């Protein structure tokens, strides 16, 4: 037999999942960074405001 | 963007009317509507004549 071995072959499969791809849908989300000081900027405001 | 847009003839021509709606400060409707304070001067009203 191919007794042929490699850091791959005595390794294990990768821990690989798909990124948002962006491609091949009608519609792409806006990307909308919203960072914690800016909700609770935000929240504050509208509780103070109300 | 994040307009939703609206043909409407009522807006003149060279005009555009951007409104907010909900969210955390709760947006409603712009004009506050007032009646009279009298029961009887409310709504449209028809009167016998001289």
């Amino acid at each position: 037999a191919n007794r042929t071995v490699s850091p791959s072959t005595q390794g294990v499969r990768p821990a690989m999942r798909q990124m948002y791809n962006g491609r091949n849908v009608a519609t792409r989300p806006i990307p909308l960074i919203v960072d914690t000081s800016e909700i609770r900027a935000i929240m504050a405001a509208a509780a103070d405001a109300r | 963007g994040f307009w939703n847009i609206v043909e409407e003839d009522y807006i003149p021509p060279g005009y555009l009317v951007g409104v907010g709606y909900g969210g955390a400060f709760n947006l409603g409707n712009p004009v506050g509507l007032r009646q009279h304070a009298n029961p009887a001067m409310q709504g449209l009203r028809i009167i016998a004549g001289n």
